[PDB]
């Protein structure tokens, strides 16, 4: 009876796996050595494709902000959201992958 | 009361032109480097690393 409002759930950011994962690979004793996703001033692509990278993390990153990809190839913070950045690539996409 | 062509030339005055155009004047010109200057964990401005 008191399970029934349990039965599907309800929630929002589509990137529900990305902060589960965040807290429980802490809980794993042997990942505490600093085994440490960076979120402040760094950040990992979710998505990428026809020029526009999702990127976890960069909770730090100012709107409009010039940001740069492990590949080289540099981007604009344009999307700022509650879970993720928009990102617009400024060069070809092909170098950009998830992670 | 029309004096001349000649001496109407010799009525203008010369402007100096000046070479080399001295933009450097006032400008501070920071040292832009060839590696592209990036954002560490702890906030500090390092290169990028040797990975993709």
């Amino acid at each position: 009876k008191a399970l029934d409002e349990l039965r599907k759930p309800k929630f929002s950011s589509k990137y529900l796996i990305q902060h589960v994962s965040q807290k429980l690979i802490p809980a794993v004793k042997e990942w505490e050595k600093s085994y440490q996703p960076p979120v402040i001033h760094l950040g990992r692509v979710l998505s990428v494709g026809d020029g526009i990278a999702r990127v976890y993390g960069l909770k730090s990153v100012q709107a409009g902000e010039l940001v740069c990809f492990d590949s080289g190839v540099k981007g604009m913070a344009l999307n700022l959201q509650a879970d993720h950045v928009g990102v617009v690539v400024f060069g070809n996409d092909s170098v950009i992958h998830q992670g | 009361d029309i004096p001349s062509l000649d001496k109407l030339v010799s009525e203008i005055k010369e402007v100096v032109i000046e070479e080399d155009d001295g933009l450097e004047e006032d400008f501070k010109a920071e040292a832009l480097s060839s590696e592209t200057v990036v954002l560490n964990e702890e906030g500090k401005s390092v290169p990028l690393p040797k990975k993709n």
